[PDB]
């Protein structure tokens, strides 16, 4: 029905924080996912680009 | 003879025993790591504590 794509770059090891029910710096201050989140998470290495 | 009202005594005895075992069933660990919901919520993340 309505699909939205978010884009953000993190320090790599913080990929575990982008998930429902997770806590941390990015999870609590920058980007938080609700417990009823229904979607997909796509993360790849960008050490050559960014 | 105190054993004249044995039926009326056993009725409330069985009722109290059922209440006691229903209370004790809360201390059971039905495949979980603990019988307290607060401990499970504080130890594991929501996706795993579900």
């Amino acid at each position: 029905t309505n699909v939205y794509a978010d884009s953000f770059v993190i320090r790599g090891n913080e990929v575990s924080q982008i998930a429902p029910g997770q806590t941390g710096n990015i999870a609590d201050y920058n980007y938080k996912l609700p417990d009823d989140f229904t979607g997909c998470v796509i993360a790849w290495n960008s050490n050559k680009l960014d | 003879t105190p054993s004249a009202l044995g039926k009326l005594q056993d009725v409330v005895n069985h009722n109290a025993q059922a209440l006691n075992t229903l209370v004790k069933q809360l201390s059971s660990k039905f495949g979980a790591i603990s019988s307290v919901l607060n401990d499970i919520l504080s130890r594991l993340d929501p996706p795993e504590a579900e």
